[PDB]
């Protein structure tokens, strides 16, 4: 939380609970230690894949050129 | 009465 | 591509949506209103009947009918109006494009399934459909393959024991107590305090009173002793006309009739004794695994303290040396829908559908052999 | 129903 | 009965 600039209490709550919303009404409910671990590892994988796509897009910004590409 | 009807 | 519709007809609320989303995006009461007063103003766009939230909004001028009573559809043209309204107005999806999955209570007449299938194929022209047991879906919803499901909506209550995915059809118990007749009991006891709720709209007011202020006593006699001896337990509620009404022991006393059906005058035992007498019909090797999972489902199980009362008196009935565990997730009101949403999205399930080819070949009789 | 209960 | 069946 210090590294990432988030409220400790919100990560500590949301890591252990998941939220479902009917169109009128929302329920917070707990999840088992297995679903909590699976969701932490899915968060780590989703962060990594988005960082990878970001580094690739900043490389592409350096490689592109303004002339319209006729063919490749 | 006290709700539905008048008495 | 194409995603099944999942619809649970219930009594009271309709709830419907698409397979593999997590909560229904249409929820509304299964209620039809027809206007009963002489219409005066010319040119008003006045309408022959109203469905769902329309009939809740205008209910002052309407007779409200429920087309489903105790899980049996009594009136078919209004049920067709409710499905027409669900598909076209609520979901805005043409039913020809989507398999439909439909939910039913166990032990109800076969004609109900034959008519539901004849209507879905002939009028809606739904390409494929299936009819699922309400209780079975609560296990899909709660992540289990074992347990005795206790389910109560409006209308029917039923217990269904399941062990590693095999149902035990000789042990299925069904009870007509739940949910609507609690409201017709609350209307009768509230009269004792000098309030009179007769009309079908006043029944909806009493239903809202019941949903807000009722709770289940841990010990019914201690709390009647307390509420006779104090004001501490007493709560007040504001009617739609701005009157205010005050409710005493009635609020715990109404849902106690779930555990003592003799109040309304039934001859059968409470939900705890039908649960225990259902476990007693299972073979002794599995009872340990049913006591370790009891799954509550449907809105009538939402009363505060109903889990701890169930666990307390089932722990009184059961042999002393066993874990009794009651599972009651806060979402349980939607559990049958969430379970049907899971079921309809499995790949193994895509061979289970009744297709229109088969209905054309075998007629509506097919539902009994293909479905459960 | 058709016999016992009203539905 | 006393163990197996209910009576
Ligand atoms: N929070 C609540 N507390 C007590 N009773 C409720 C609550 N919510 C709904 N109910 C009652 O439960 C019934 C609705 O349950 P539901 O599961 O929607 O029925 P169905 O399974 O037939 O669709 C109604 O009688 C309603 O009054
Ligand atoms: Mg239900």
């Amino acid at each position: 939380c210090d590294l990432m600039g988030v409220d400790y209490e919100e990560m500590a709550h949301w890591l252990c609970h998941r939220k479902l919303a009917t169109a009128t009404e929302t329920y917070i409910k707990p999840i088992s230690k297995l679903h909590a671990i699976n969701a932490r590892d899915a968060l780590a994988k989703h962060i990594y894949a988005n960082l990878f796509n970001w580094i690739v897009d900043h490389v592409n910004k350096a490689l592109h050129s303004t002339v319209k590409q006729h063919s490749f | 009465w006290x709700a539905x009807c008048p008495a | 591509e194409t995603t099944a519709l999942v619809c649970d007809n219930g009594s009271g609320l309709v709830k419907a949506g698409f397979a593999g989303d997590d909560a229904p995006r249409a929820v509304f009461p299964s209620i039809v209103g027809r206007p009963r007063h002489q219409g005066v103003m010319v040119g008003m766009g006045q309408k022959d009947s109203y469905v769902g939230d329309e009939a809740q909004s205008k209910r002052g001028i309407l007779t409200l009918k429920y087309p489903i009573e105790h899980g049996i559809i009594t009136n078919w043209d209004d049920m067709e109006k409710i499905w027409h309204h669900t598909f076209y107005n609520e979901l805005r999806v043409a039913p020809e494009e989507h398999p439909t999955l439909l939910t039913e209570a166990p032990l109800n007449p076969k004609a109900n399934r034959e008519k539901m299938t004849q209507i879905m194929f002939e009028t809606f022209n739904v390409p494929a459909m299936y009819v699922a047991i309400q209780a079975v879906l609560s296990l899909y919803a709660s992540g289990r393959t074992t347990g005795i499901v206790l389910d109560s909506g409006d209308g029917v209550t039923h217990n269904v024991p399941i062990y590693e995915g095999y149902a035990l059809p000789h042990a299925i118990m069904r009870l007509d107590l739940a949910g609507r007749d609690l409201t017709d009991y609350l209307m009768k006891i509230l009269t004792e305090r000098g309030y009179s709720f007769v009309t079908t709209a006043e029944r909806e007011i009493v239903r809202d009173i019941k949903e807000k202020l009722c709770y289940v006593a841990l010990d019914f006699e201690n709390e009647m002793a307390t509420a006779a001896s104090s004001s501490s337990l007493e709560k007040s509620y504001e009617l739609p006309d701005g009157q205010v009404i005050t409710i005493g022991n009635e609020r715990f006393r109404c849902p106690e009739t779930l555990f003592q059906p003799s109040f309304i005058g039934m001859e059968s035992a409470g939900i705890h004794e039908t649960t225990y007498n259902s476990i007693m019909k299972c073979d002794i090797d599995i009872r340990k695994d049913l006591y370790a999972n009891n799954v509550m489902s449907g809105g009538t199980t939402m009363y505060p303290g109903i889990a701890d009362r169930m666990q307390k008196e089932i722990t009184a009935l059961a042999p002393s040396t066993m874990k009794i565990k009651i599972i009651a997730p806060p979402e349980r009101k939607y559990s049958v829908w969430i379970g049907g949403s899971i079921l309809a999205s499995l790949s193994t399930f895509q061979q289970m559908w009744i297709t229109k080819q088969e209905y054309d070949e075998a007629g509506p009789s097919i539902v009994h052999r293909k479905c459960f």
